[PDB]
């Protein structure tokens, strides 16, 4: 869950 | 100014600079566009289905859906900008990553509607980075359920804009919203409250220095944080209705993710 947000945060 | 005040001014400036980097269209620019005090072409006005279509020349689902999904598309880009801005708030990226996610999940729409007010007056809203101006009346005219989804946002905006904040004030306010220790499901509230404490101090000083004549602006602004939540919860309910009645539509996956188990 929150795959995208995780990605944006870790990017 | 003393040394603790100095650290608070430095934080204010650091946030202002990140805000300008993260958010392409500032309230400064928006205001210039809306008052006419700019050397750019004034924006294309969308006030009806016809003007809309001629402005589109600047999918083919019905108009209300196209508009609603354009709003979604704008939020998706806004979430990305807000995420970048959040990463610049000192101490944010040192939090538990699950808590960074939770803060963003609950913060983004409050910030979106805050910053949307910067683009609004009582008659309409700038779109497409200020290249367009869509009238409030036109948005009201859309067929149910879409006809009154913008109204609570405009009503909020006219009240909020009366505070006359600038971008330097907004940059701190937005950080305060993100660092809210009462979001559901947070794992470790203490480091979040510690950051918010500093931000709130920074905001109070900022408001005293930038608006020395506007007594208790800090207190008026804190009460709006409560009103923003109401806008979001109501919007969630409208989305539930729309999801049931318009299986034409499909929520963008970033937005599905944010809205899932939100309120
Ligand atoms: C009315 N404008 C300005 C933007 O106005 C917005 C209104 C609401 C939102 C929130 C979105 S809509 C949704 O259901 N969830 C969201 O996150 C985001 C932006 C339009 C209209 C069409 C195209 C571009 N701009």
């Amino acid at each position: 869950r929150h795959k995208i947000l995780h990605r944006l945060l870790q990017e | 100014l003393n040394p603790e005040s100095a650290d608070l001014r430095a934080l204010a400036k650091h946030l202002y600079d990140s805000y300008i980097k993260s958010f392409p269209l500032t309230k400064a620019k928006a205001r210039a566009i809306l008052t006419g005090k700019t050397t750019d072409k004034s924006p294309f006005v969308i006030y009806d289905m016809n003007s809309l279509m001629m402005g589109e020349d600047k999918q083919s689902k019905e108009v209300a859906i196209r508009i609603f999904q354009g709003c979604q598309f704008r939020s998706v880009e806004a979430v990305q900008e807000i995420t970048e801005y959040a990463k610049s708030i000192p101490g944010f990226v040192n939090l538990d990553l699950n808590d960074q996610v939770t803060l963003l999940k609950y913060g983004v729409h409050e910030i979106i509607y805050t910053m949307l007010a910067s683009l609004m007056n009582k008659d309409g809203v700038l779109i497409s980075e200020g290249q367009g101006f869509m009238t409030r009346e036109f948005l009201k005219s859309l067929r149910k359920p879409f006809g009154d989804f913008m109204e609570p946002k405009f009503e909020f905006a006219v009240k909020f804009n009366a505070l006359e904040l600038d971008d330097s004030d907004l940059a701190i306010f937005i950080a305060v919203i993100i660092l809210s220790g009462d979001r559901p499901g947070l794992l470790n509230v203490k480091p979040i409250e510690d950051i918010q404490d500093n931000l709130l101090q920074a905001l109070e000083l900022q408001l005293k220095l930038n608006h020395p004549e506007s007594s208790q602006l800090f207190a008026k602004l804190l009460q709006k944080m409560t009103d923003l939540r109401q806008i979001v919860t109501e919007h969630v309910q409208l989305l539930q209705v729309i999801k049931k009645t318009e299986t034409d539509m499909s929520l963008h996956p970033l937005l599905q993710e944010i809205y899932k188990d939100l309120y």
